C-alpha cells in the first residue's frame, strides 16, 4: 500500500458521491418531453 | 343386471381390477421366488 | 309452521345412471370428446349448485352426502378400534406406560419390510403411533382387547345406519325445502340436544366408569385385577369405597345439597402428578357444566309454542348511524345459500381446530401423554395444518357466494353493501400494515444477520444486545399465575403449569410441563406470526371483496367464479378471479403454518421437554439454545434444520428408514409440482401435437384427442403437488427426529 | 394502439362485435356470404386487447385477428 | 355539480363535475411576523435558485464525505484502527 | 363444387383438419359466394367446433 | 342521424363509493352514460354497490369506457332499456360516440364502410423476411 | 333512526371517497388547514422555512440515540452529523422533483375551487420558481433545526428523561 490512504477517499465517493449524480441526471433526463 | 356390468366395464374399475390382479401376482411371485437379482436361466 | 315435511319416492333407485359417467351435467352427459371430458367430469361432481336451479334438489344431494360422510368416519373409527383390538401391544402398554412404545400397525414379510417392524416393547413388534389412541382408551377406562372389539363391531354397525340413512332420505322419504329453512328449529335441537344431551352422557359415563378405574389405575392396581366397569354400577360399595360421597345417593342432588359431591366434582387446576394429565373429577364438573350451559341455551329460539326470540327481527333490530341499515337482509341471505353458511362455518371451525391445538398442548388432557413427545408434537401439528385449510377454505366459498347467490336488489343499504362500497380504503390500509409489519420484524432479522457476520454483536435485537421485550405478555402471564389467590379464589392451582408461577411436573423422569420463558426471540416470532396472519388474511380479503368487479374489469361477475384470465389486454389480467386468490392464499397459509411449526418445535424442545434426574436438576434436549441462536435466519438454518434433520438422514437400515425414504420423495414431489407452477399451457399443447403425430404415424392415435391442462387444472395441479411434498417433508422429518430423541 | 384486422373467410354471424367489451366492432354490408355482411373495425383507437373477439369467431382459423402494439392510456385500461 | 337538484352534471361547472377541489386550502395571508420574514428572505433566499443549488450539494456532500472518511481518527473508526492481534494460520500452513 | 354426400380432403394450410376427410354437407349455388361448401368433420378443434366453410379448389376428389 | 346533446337531468340515487371518479377526470377525459327508465329499479353500479335509477332520464359519470358500455349491456339485456353515452373533455368539448348512427352495432345498417377488411384468409399474409427494413407489418398489405 | 354521519365526498356520489369524521371534523380540519402546507397565501419561503425547521428538529434524536457511535464520547456529534447529511440528501431529492415536475411558463396546478364553491388564487407552490423558494427555505430551516436540537441537547445540560 503505497498510499494505503486513497480507498478512505475512493471508496465512499464512487459508494455514494456517484451514485446520487448518475441517478439524479439519469432522473432528469427519463423525466423529460423535449 | 346389464347397467351393472356396463359400470363395471368403465375404466376406472377395470383399472383398480386389473393392477390388482397385476399386484396380486407380482407379490405372490416374489413371496416364493424372493431376492432375485439375476436371472438364473 | 315448524313441521316434518317430506316427499315419498322422489328418486327411483337404479344402476342405469351409474352407466351414464356424466349424467348430472346437461353438457358433460353426450359423451367425452377431449381428454378434458375427464378432468371436467371429475371435477363437477359434488358441485350441487351448478347443475340445477332449485334448492330443493341441493338440500336434498347435501343431506344424503353428508349421510355418507359419517358412514366413512364411522369405517375409520371401527377400522383404528379393530386394529388397535388385534394388531397392538396395547395391555402391555397398560401395565408399563412409560418405557413401551405404543404400536398398532404391523406390515407383512414380502420385500425386506421385516425392517419396519420394530421392537417397541412388550414382546411386540411394529410400527410406534403417534395417533394418541392408548391414551385416549386408558382415559376411558378400557383395559381389554374385548372391549375394543365390540367397539370395532358397533362402529361397523353405526356406518351399515348411516348408510341406510343416506340412501332412505335420498331414494326414498326426501325432506321438503321448507324443512331445511327452519334454522331456528334447528339450532334448538342440535345446541340443546346434540351438544348438551352428549355432553351430560359423557359426563355420565366418566363418574359412573373411568373415575373408579382410573382411580385404581394411579393407586398401582395391577390392570388384570381391577373390576369391571359394571360392577361399579351393580355394587355402589366399591365406588363409594373410592370417593365416599356415592353412598349418599343423588339425594344432595335434589336437596341442592352440591357440595356433598366435592369428591369427585372439584375445581382444581394443574396436573395428576403421577400421570402428568389432568384431574378427571375436574373433567366431570366441567362436561357436567357444559352439559347445563348447553341445555339452557338451548331453548332460546321461537319455534311452535310461542315462546323464544326471532333470529330475523333480532338482526334487523341492531342498526345504528354510521351503518345505514345495519344488519337488515342477512337471514334471507342464509336461509337462501348454502354457502354463505358453509364459509360461516369453515371459519369458525378451522379457529377452533386452532385453539384445540394451543390447549391441548397447554394442559395436557390425557394421562400419560405430555411425557410422551412424539405424540404432543404430532396433534399439534396435526390439528394446526387443518385449521388453516378450512380457514382458507371460508375464503374460498365465501367468494363462490359472492359471484353466484349475491342479489344486489335485496342488499340496498346494509353492512353488505357498505362493505363493498369502501373496499378500496380496506385495502390500502391493509396493505399499509403488511409492509409495515413485514419491514418491521424481517429487517430486523436480516439486520441481527448482518451485525453478526460483520462481528459486531452488540449491535443486535438479543437479550444479551439491545433488547425488546414483551411486557404485555409477561404481564399477562404473572396475572394468570396469580388468579388462584385473587381473582379465582376457589381454585387451588392455575389453570396450566406454563404461565409464569408454579413448578415442574415430573414423570418417569422426563418433565411434563413447566413455566414457559418469554423473552426478546418470541417477541420477535410472535411478530413474525402477525405479520405472515395479516398477509394471508390481506390476500384471501382483497379475493372475496373484488370477486365481483373492479377497475380494472368492470363485469368480472360475467366471467364467474372460476375463470382464467381476460385475455392479454390491459397490460394483462392473468389471475384476476377469487379462485385464484384462494390459490395464492394456500401458500401464504403454507408459509404461516410451517413457521408456526417450526416456532413450536424449536421451543419445546429447548425450554420445555427434557429429562430429569436426582437432585432435580433438568437438561433439555437442546439446552436452551433457542433464546440465542433463533435471532438469526444463520442460527434457525444451522441450530434447527441442519442440526435437527441428523436424525431423518441416518435413520436408513433401521426401523425408521420409511422417514427417510418419505422425506426424500416429499423433497421429491416438492420439486415436481414447480413444473406445472411455472410453466404454460401452450407449450405442452404443441408438445402433445408433435407426440400425437408419432402415434398418428403407427395407426395407433387415440379416439378420444389429447388435450393439455386447462390454465385453472395447471394451477390447481401445481399447487396441490406443492403442498403434498411440502407438508409431507415437514411430517417425515418431525416423526423422525421426535421418535429418535424422544 | 392495438390493430384489428377482418379476413374474407367472415362468415357475418356478428358473435365478435356482441362479445366487444369496448364497441370497437361492428356489422357492415356484404357479398361474399349467405348472410351478406362482414365485420368491421373502425374504433381500434379503443382497443384493449382482451381478445374475446377471436375467442367467440367460429372458423377453423379466425376471420378476426388482433395484433398487440403501442400502449396508451385507452389500452391499458387506466382508471386513474 | 349545478347543485341544484339531484343534477351533478354542468359544462359551466366543470370543476364542480370533475370533483377538482381544495379541501384544506387555506387563503389567509398574515401568518408570520414582519422581522421574521426580514431575516428568513434575507439569509434563507440565496438557495432559492435550482441549478446553484444542486452544484452547491454535490459540491459540498462531496468535499464532506472526502474530508470526514480521510480525517476520521481510528478511534471511531474500525477499519481505519487496522488490526491488533497476530494472524491465524491457514489449514494447510498457508499464509 | 363437390356432389352433398361426398368424402374430400381439406387443403387448407391453417386450417385443423389439413390432410384429413370430410362429409359436404351443402354447397351455395349464388355466383359470388366465396366458401360455398360446407364440410362436417368427425373431430373437433381446439376451438370446439365440427363444421368448416372451404373454396372448391381447396378440396380434394377423395 | 343527427347525434344528441347534453342537458342537466337527474343522476340515480347513489350514497356514494371509493370507486368513483379520479384525478383523470380532471385533466383528462371523463365518460357520461344517459337513460330513460319507466319505473325505479335497482341495479348494480359497475363501481361497485346498489344504486336506484330514477323514473324518467338519467345521467351518470363513469371512469372509463368498459363500465359505460358494461353498465348499458346490462340495462339492456336486463331491463330492456335503450341509452347512449358521450366522452366529455376537460376543456368542454363533448364527443357522442355509442350509438353512432343510431343503430347498435350487431345490427348491419346501410351508409357504414368498411374499415380493417382483407380480402385474403389468414393464411395469405407474406413473410416478415419480405418486409426487412421496411415498416410494413405484414398485415397491413 | 334515519340519521347518517358517513356523507359522498361534498355532497357528490360519484366521486371516489367518502367524507368522514376522520376526513371532515372541524378540529381535525382546523389543524390541517393550520399546517404550512395549506397555507396558499402565504410565501413559500417561509413554510419551507418551518417544515424544515420541524423536520431536522426531530431527526435529531433517532441517530444519536440509536447509531454506531451511541456508546461513544461523540454521540452527539455524530446523531448532529447523520442528521444534517439525511436533511442534505432530502434538499437534493427536492431540487430534483421540483426541476423534473414544473417547467418556468406552466401557471400552477393546484385546485383553485374551494369545497363551497368559491373560486380563489392557485397555491404558487406548485410552480417551478415557487418550489424552488421552497426547496431553499426547507435546506435552511433543517440545518437550523437540526443546530437547535444538538445545541439544547448537548451545548447546554437542559437534563432530559433520556437524552
Ligand atoms: C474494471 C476495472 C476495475 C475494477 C472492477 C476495480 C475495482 C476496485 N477498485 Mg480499482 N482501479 C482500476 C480498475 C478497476 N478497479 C484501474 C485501472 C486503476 C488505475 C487508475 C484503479 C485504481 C484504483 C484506486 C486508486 C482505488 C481503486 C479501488 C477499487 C475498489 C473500490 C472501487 C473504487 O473506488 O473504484 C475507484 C476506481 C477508479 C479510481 C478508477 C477505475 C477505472 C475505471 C473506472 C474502470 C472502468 C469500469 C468499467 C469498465 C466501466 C463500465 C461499467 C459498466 C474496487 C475493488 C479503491 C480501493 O482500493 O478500495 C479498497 C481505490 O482506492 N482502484
Ligand atoms: C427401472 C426401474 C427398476 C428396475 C429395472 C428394477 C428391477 C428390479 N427390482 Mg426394483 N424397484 C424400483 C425400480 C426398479 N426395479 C423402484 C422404483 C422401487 C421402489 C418402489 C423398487 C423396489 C424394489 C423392491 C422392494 C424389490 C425390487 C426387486 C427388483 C428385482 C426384481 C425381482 C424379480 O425378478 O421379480 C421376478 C418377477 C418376474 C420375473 C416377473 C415375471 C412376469 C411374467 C409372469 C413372466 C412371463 C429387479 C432387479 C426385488 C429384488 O429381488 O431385488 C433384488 C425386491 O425385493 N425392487
Ligand atoms: C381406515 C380403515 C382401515 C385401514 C386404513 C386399514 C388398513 C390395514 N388393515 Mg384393516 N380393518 C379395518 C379398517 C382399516 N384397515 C376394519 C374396519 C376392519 C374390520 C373388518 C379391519 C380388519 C383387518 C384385518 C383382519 C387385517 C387388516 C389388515 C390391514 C393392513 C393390510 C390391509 C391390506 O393390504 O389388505 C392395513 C394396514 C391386515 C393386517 O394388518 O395384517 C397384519 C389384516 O390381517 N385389517
Ligand atoms: C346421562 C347421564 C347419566 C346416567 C344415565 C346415569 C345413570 C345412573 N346413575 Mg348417575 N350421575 C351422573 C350421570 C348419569 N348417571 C352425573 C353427571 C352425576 C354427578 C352429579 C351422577 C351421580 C350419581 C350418583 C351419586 C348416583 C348415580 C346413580 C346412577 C344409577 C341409578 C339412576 C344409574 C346407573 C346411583 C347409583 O346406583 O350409583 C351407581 C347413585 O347413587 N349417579
Ligand atoms: C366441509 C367442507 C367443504 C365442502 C362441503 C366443500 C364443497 C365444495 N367445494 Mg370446497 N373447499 C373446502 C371445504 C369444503 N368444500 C376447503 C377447506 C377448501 C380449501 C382448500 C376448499 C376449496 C375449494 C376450491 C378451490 C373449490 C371448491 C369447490 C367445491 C364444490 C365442488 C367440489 C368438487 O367438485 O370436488 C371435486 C373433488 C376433487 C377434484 C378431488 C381433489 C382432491 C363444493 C360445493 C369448487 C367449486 O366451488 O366450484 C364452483 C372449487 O373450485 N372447494
Ligand atoms: C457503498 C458505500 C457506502 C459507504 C461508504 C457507507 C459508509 C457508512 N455507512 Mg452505510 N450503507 C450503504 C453504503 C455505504 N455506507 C448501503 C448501500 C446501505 C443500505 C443497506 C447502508 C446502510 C447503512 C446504515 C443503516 C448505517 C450506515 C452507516 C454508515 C457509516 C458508519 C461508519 C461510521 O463511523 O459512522 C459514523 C457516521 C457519521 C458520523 C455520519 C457523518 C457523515 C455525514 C452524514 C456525511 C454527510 C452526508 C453527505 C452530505 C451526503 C452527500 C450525498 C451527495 C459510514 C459512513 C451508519 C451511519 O449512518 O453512521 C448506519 O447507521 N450505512
Ligand atoms: C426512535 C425514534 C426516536 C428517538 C430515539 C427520539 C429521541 C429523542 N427525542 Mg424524539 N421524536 C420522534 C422519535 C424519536 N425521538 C418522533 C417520531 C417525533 C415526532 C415528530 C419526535 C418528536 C420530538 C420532539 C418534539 C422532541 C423530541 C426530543 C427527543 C430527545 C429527548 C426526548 C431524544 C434524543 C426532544 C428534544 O430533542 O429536545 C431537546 C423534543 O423536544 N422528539
Ligand atoms: C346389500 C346391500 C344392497 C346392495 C344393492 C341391492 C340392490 C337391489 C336392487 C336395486 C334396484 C331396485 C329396482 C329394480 C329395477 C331396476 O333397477 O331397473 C328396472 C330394470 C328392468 O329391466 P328389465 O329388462 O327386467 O325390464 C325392462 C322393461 O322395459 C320390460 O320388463 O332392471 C331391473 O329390473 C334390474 C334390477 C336389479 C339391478 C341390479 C342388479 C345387481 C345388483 C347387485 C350387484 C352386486 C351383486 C354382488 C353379488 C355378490
Ligand atoms: C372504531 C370504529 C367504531 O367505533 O366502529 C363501531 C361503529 C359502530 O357503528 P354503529 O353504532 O352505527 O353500528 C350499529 C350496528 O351496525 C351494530 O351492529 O361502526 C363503525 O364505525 C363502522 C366500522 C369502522 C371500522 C374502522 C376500522
Ligand atoms: C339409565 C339407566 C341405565 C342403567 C340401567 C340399569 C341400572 C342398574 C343400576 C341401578 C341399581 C343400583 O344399585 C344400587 O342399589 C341396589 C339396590 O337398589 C344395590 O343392591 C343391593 O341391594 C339389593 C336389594 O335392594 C340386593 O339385591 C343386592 O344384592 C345388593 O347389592 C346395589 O348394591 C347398589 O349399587
Ligand atoms: C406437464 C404439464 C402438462 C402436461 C401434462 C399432462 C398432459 C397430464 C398427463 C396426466 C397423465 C400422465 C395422463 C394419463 C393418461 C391415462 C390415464 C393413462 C392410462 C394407462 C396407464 C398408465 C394406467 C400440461 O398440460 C400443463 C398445462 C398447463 C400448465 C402446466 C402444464 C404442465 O406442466
Ligand atoms: S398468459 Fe395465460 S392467463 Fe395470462 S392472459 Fe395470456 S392466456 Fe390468459
Ligand atoms: S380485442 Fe377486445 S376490445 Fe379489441 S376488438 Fe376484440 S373484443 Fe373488442
Amino acid at each position: 500500500m503505497t498510499a494505503s490512504y486513497l480507498p478512505s477517499i475512493f471508496v465512499p465517493l464512487i459508494g455514494l458521491v456517484f451514485p446520487a449524480i448518475t441517478m439524479a441526471s439519469l432522473f432528469i433526463y427519463i423525466e423529460q418531453d423535449e | 343386471m346389464q347397467d351393472v356390468k356396463t359400470y363395471l366395464s368403465t375404466a376406472p374399475v377395470l383399472a383398480t381390477l386389473w393392477f390388482g390382479f397385476l399386484a396380486g401376482l407380482l407379490i405372490e411371485i416374489n413371496r416364493f421366488f424372493p431376492d432375485a437379482l439375476v436371472l438364473p436361466l | 309452521e315448524v313441521k316434518i315435511m317430506v316427499e315419498k319416492d322422489p328418486v327411483k333407485t337404479s344402476f342405469e345412471k351409474w352407466a351414464k359417467p356424466g349424467h348430472f351435467s346437461r353438457t358433460l352427459a353426450k359423451g367425452p370428446n377431449t381428454t378434458t371430458w375427464i378432468w371436467n367430469l371429475h371435477a363437477d361432481a359434488h358441485d350441487f349448485d351448478s347443475h340445477t336451479n332449485d334448492l330443493e334438489e341441493i338440500s336434498r344431494k347435501v343431506f344424503s352426502a353428508h349421510f355418507g360422510q359419517l358412514a366413512v368416519i364411522f369405517i375409520w373409527l371401527s377400522g383404528m378400534y379393530f386394529h388397535g383390538a388385534r394388531f397392538s401391544n396395547y395391555e402391555a402398554w397398560l401395565s408399563d406406560p412409560t418405557h413401551i412404545k405404543p404400536s398398532a400397525q404391523v406390515v407383512w414379510p414380502i420385500v425386506g419390510q421385516k425392517i419396519l417392524n420394530g421392537d417397541v416393547g412388550g414382546g411386540f413388534q411394529g410400527i410406534q403411533i403417534t395417533s394418541g389412541f392408548f391414551q385416549l382408551w386408558r382415559a376411558s377406562g378400557i383395559t381389554s382387547e374385548l372391549q375394543l372389539y365390540t367397539t370395532a363391531i358397533g362402529g361397523l354397525i353405526f356406518a351399515a345406519l348411516m348408510l341406510f340413512a343416506g340412501w332412505f332420505h335420498y331414494h326414498k322419504a326426501a325432506p321438503k325445502l321448507a324443512w331445511f329453512q327452519n334454522v331456528e328449529s334447528m339450532l334448538n335441537h342440535h345446541l340443546a340436544g346434540l351438544l348438551g344431551l352428549g355432553s351430560l352422557a359423557w359426563a355420565g359415563h366418566q363418574v359412573h366408569v373411568s373415575l373408579p378405574i382410573n382411580r385404581l389405575l394411579d393407586a398401582g392396581v395391577d390392570p388384570k385385577e381391577i373390576p369391571l366397569p359394571h360392577e361399579f354400577i351393580l355394587n355402589r360399595d366399591l365406588l363409594a369405597q373410592l370417593y365416599p360421597s356415592f353412598s349418599k345417593g343423588l339425594t344432595p342432588f335434589f336437596t341442592l345439597n352440591w357440595s356433598e359431591y366435592s369428591d369427585f366434582l372439584t375445581f382444581r387446576g394443574g396436573l395428576n402428578p403421577v400421570t402428568g394429565g389432568l384431574w378427571l373429577t375436574d373433567t366431570a364438573h366441567h362436561h357436567l357444566a357444559i352439559a347445563v350451559l348447553f341445555l339452557v341455551a338451548g331453548h332460546m329460539y321461537r319455534t311452535n309454542f310461542g315462546i323464544g326470540h326471532s333470529m330475523k327481527e333480532i338482526l334487523e333490530a341492531h342498526k345504528g348511524p354510521f351503518t345505514g341499515e345495519g344488519h337488515k337482509g342477512l337471514y334471507e341471505i342464509l336461509t337462501t345459500s348454502w354457502h354463505a353458511q358453509l364459509a360461516i362455518n369453515l371459519a369458525m371451525l378451522g379457529s377452533l381446530t386452532i385453539i384445540v391445538a394451543h390447549h391441548m398442548y397447554a394442559m395436557p388432557p390425557y394421562p400419560y401423554l405430555a411425557t410422551d413427545y412424539a405424540t404432543q408434537l404430532s396433534l399439534f401439528t396435526h390439528h394446526m395444518w387443518i385449521g388453516g385449510f378450512l380457514v382458507v377454505g371460508a375464503a374460498a366459498h365465501a367468494a363462490i357466494f359472492m359471484v353466484r347467490d349475491y342479489d344486489p336488489t335485496t342488499q340496498y343499504n346494509n353492512l353488505l353493501d357498505r362493505v363493498l362500497r369502501h373496499r378500496d380504503a380496506i385495502i390500502s390500509h391493509l396493505n399499509w400494515v403488511c409492509i409495515f409489519l413485514g419491514f418491521h420484524s424481517f429487517g430486523l432479522y436480516i439486520h441481527n444477520d448482518t451485525m453478526s457476520a460483520l462481528g459486531r454483536p452488540q449491535d443486535m435485537f438479543s437479550d444479551t444486545a439491545i433488547q425488546l421485550q414483551p411486557v404485555f405478555a409477561q404481564w399477562i402471564q404473572n396475572t394468570h399465575a396469580l388468579a388462584p389467590s385473587l381473582t379465582a379464589p376457589n381454585a387451588t392451582a392455575s389453570t396450566s403449569l406454563t404461565w409464569g408461577g408454579g413448578d415442574l411436573v415430573a414423570v418417569g423422569g422426563k418433565v411434563a410441563l413447566l413455566p414457559i420463558p418469554l423473552g426478546t426471540a418470541d417477541f420477535l416470532v410472535h411478530h413474525i406470526h402477525a405479520f405472515t396472519i395479516h398477509v394471508t388474511v390481506l390476500i384471501l380479503l382483497k379475493g372475496v371483496l373484488f370477486a365481483r368487479s373492479s377497475r380494472l374489469i368492470p363485469d368480472k361477475a360475467n366471467l364467474g367464479f372460476r375463470f382464467p384470465c381476460d385475455g392479454p389486454g390491459r397490460g394483462g389480467t392473468c389471475q384476476v378471479s377469487a379462485w385464484d386468490h384462494v390459490f395464492l392464499g394456500l401458500f401464504w397459509m403454507y408459509n404461516a403454518i410451517s413457521v408456526v411449526i417450526f416456532h413450536f418445535s424449536w421451543k419445546m424442545q429447548s425450554d420445555v421437554w427434557g429429562s430429569i434426574s436426582d437432585q432435580g436438576v433438568v437438561t433439555h434436549i437442546t439446552g436452551g439454545n433457542f433464546a440465542q441462536s433463533s435471532i438469526t435466519i444463520n442460527g434457525w438454518l444451522r441450530d434447527f434444520l441442519w442440526a435437527q434433520a441428523s436424525q431423518v438422514i441416518q435413520s436408513y437400515g433401521s426401523s425408521l428408514s420409511a422417514y427417510g425414504l418419505l422425506f426424500l420423495g416429499a423433497h421429491f414431489v416438492w420439486a415436481f409440482s414447480l413444473m406445472f407452477l411455472f410453466s404454460g399451457r401452450g407449450y405442452w399443447q404443441e408438445l402433445i401435437e408433435s407426440i400425437v403425430w408419432a402415434h398418428n404415424k403407427l395407426k395407433v392415435a387415440p379416439a378420444i384427442q389429447p388435450r393439455a391442462l386447462s390454465i385453472v387444472q395447471g394451477r390447481a395441479v401445481g399447487v396441490a403437488h406443492y403442498l403434498l411434498g411440502g407438508i409431507a417433508t415437514t411430517w417425515a422429518f418431525f416423526l423422525a427426529r421426535i421418535i429418535s430423541v424422544g | 394502439a392495438h390493430s384489428v384486422k377482418i379476413y374474407d373467410t367472415c362468415i357475418g354471424c356478428t358473435q365478435c362485435v356482441r362479445a366487444c367489451p369496448t364497441d370497437v366492432l361492428e356489422m357492415v354490408p356484404w357479398d361474399g356470404c349467405k348472410a351478406s355482411q362482414i365485420a368491421s373495425a373502425p374504433r381500434t383507437e379503443d382497443c384493449v386487447g382482451c381478445k374475446r373477439c377471436e375467442s367467440a369467431c367460429p372458423t377453423d382459423f379466425l376471420s378476426v385477428r388482433v395484433y398487440l402494439g403501442a400502449e396508451t392510456t385507452r389500452s391499458m385500461g387506466l382508471a386513474y | 355539480k349545478y347543485g341544484e337538484k339531484s343534477v351533478y352534471f354542468d359544462l359551466g361547472e366543470i370543476d364542480n363535475t370533475t370533483g377538482n377541489w381544495d379541501l384544506y386550502g387555506n387563503d389567509d395571508p398574515n401568518r408570520y411576523n414582519g422581522f421574521q420574514n426580514k431575516f428568513f428572505e434575507t439569509f434563507a433566499g440565496a438557495f432559492t435558485k435550482r441549478g446553484l443549488l444542486l452544484k452547491f450539494l454535490v459540491l459540498g456532500g462531496a468535499t464532506t464525505i472526502g474530508y470526514l472518511g480521510s480525517t476520521s481518527s481510528p478511534d471511531l473508526l474500525a477499519i481505519k484502527n487496522g488490526p491488533k492481534q497476530v494472524p491465524v494460520m491457514g489449514p494447510r500452513g498457508r499464509k | 363444387g363437390p356432389k352433398r354426400g361426398s368424402i374430400v380432403k381439406v387443403l387448407r394450410r391453417e386450417s385443423y383438419w389439413f390432410n384429413d376427410t370430410g362429409k359436404v354437407v351443402a354447397v351455395d349455388q349464388a355466383p359470388g359466394v366465396r366458401y360455398p361448401v360446407v364440410v362436417r368433420f368427425d373431430k373437433v378443434n381446439y376451438a370446439g367446433v365440427s363444421t368448416n366453410n372451404y373454396s372448391p379448389d381447396e378440396l380434394e376428389a377423395a | 342521424t343527427p347525434p344528441t346533446l347534453n342537458a342537466d337531468t337527474p343522476a340515480p340515487i347513489f350514497g356514494g363509493s371509493t370507486g368513483g371518479l379520479l384525478r383523470k377526470a380532471q385533466v383528462e377525459e371523463f365518460y357520461v352514460i344517459t337513460w330513460e327508465s319507466p319505473k325505479e329499479q335497482i341495479f348494480e353500479m359497475p363501481t361497485g354497490g346498489a344504486a336506484i335509477m330514477r323514473s324518467g332520464p338519467n345521467l351518470l359519470k363513469l371512469a372509463r369506457k368498459e363500465q359505460c358500455l358494461a353498465l348499458g349491456a346490462r340495462l339492456r339485456t336486463k331491463f330492456k332499456i335503450q341509452y347512449q353515452f358521450y366522452r366529455v373533455f376537460p376543456n368542454g368539448e363533448v364527443q357522442y360516440l355509442h350509438p353512432k348512427d343510431g343503430v347498435y352495432p350487431e345490427k348491419v345498417n346501410a351508409g357504414r364502410s368498411p374499415v380493417g377488411v382483407n380480402n385474403r384468409s389468414i393464411g395469405k399474409n407474406a413473410n416478415p423476411a419480405e418486409l426487412k427494413f421496411a415498416h410494413k407489418q405484414a398485415y397491413d398489405l | 333512526e334515519k340519521y347518517q354521519v358517513i356523507e359522498p365526498l361534498n355532497g357528490d356520489p360519484f366521486i371516489g371517497g367518502f367524507e368522514t369524521p376522520v376526513t371532515s371534523s372541524p378540529l381535525i380540519a382546523w389543524y390541517l388547514s393550520n399546517l404550512p402546507a395549506y397555507r396558499t397565501a402565504v410565501a413559500p419561503l417561509l413554510r419551507g422555512v418551518e417544515i424544515g425547521l420541524a423536520h431536522g428538529y426531530l431527526l435529531v434524536g433517532p441517530f444519536v440515540l440509536t447509531g454506531p457511535l451511541r456508546n461513544s464520547a461523540v454521540r452527539g456529534e455524530a446523531g448532529s452529523l447523520a442528521a444534517a447529511g439525511l436533511v442534505t440528501i432530502l434538499t437534493m431529492c427536492l431540487t430534483i422533483y421540483g426541476i423534473a415536475s414544473f417547467k418556468e411558463g406552466e401557471p400552477s396546478k393546484a385546485p383553485s375551487l374551494t369545497l363551497t364553491g368559491r373560486q380563489k388564487d392557485a397555491d404558487k407552490l406548485q410552480t417551478a420558481e415557487g418550489w424552488a423558494s421552497f426547496t431553499g427555505g426547507w435546506f435552511f430551516g433543517g440545518l437550523s433545526g437540526v443546530a437547535w436540537a444538538y445545541i439544547l441537547l448537548y451545548v447546554l445540560n437542559l437534563p432530559y428523561p433520556v437524552k
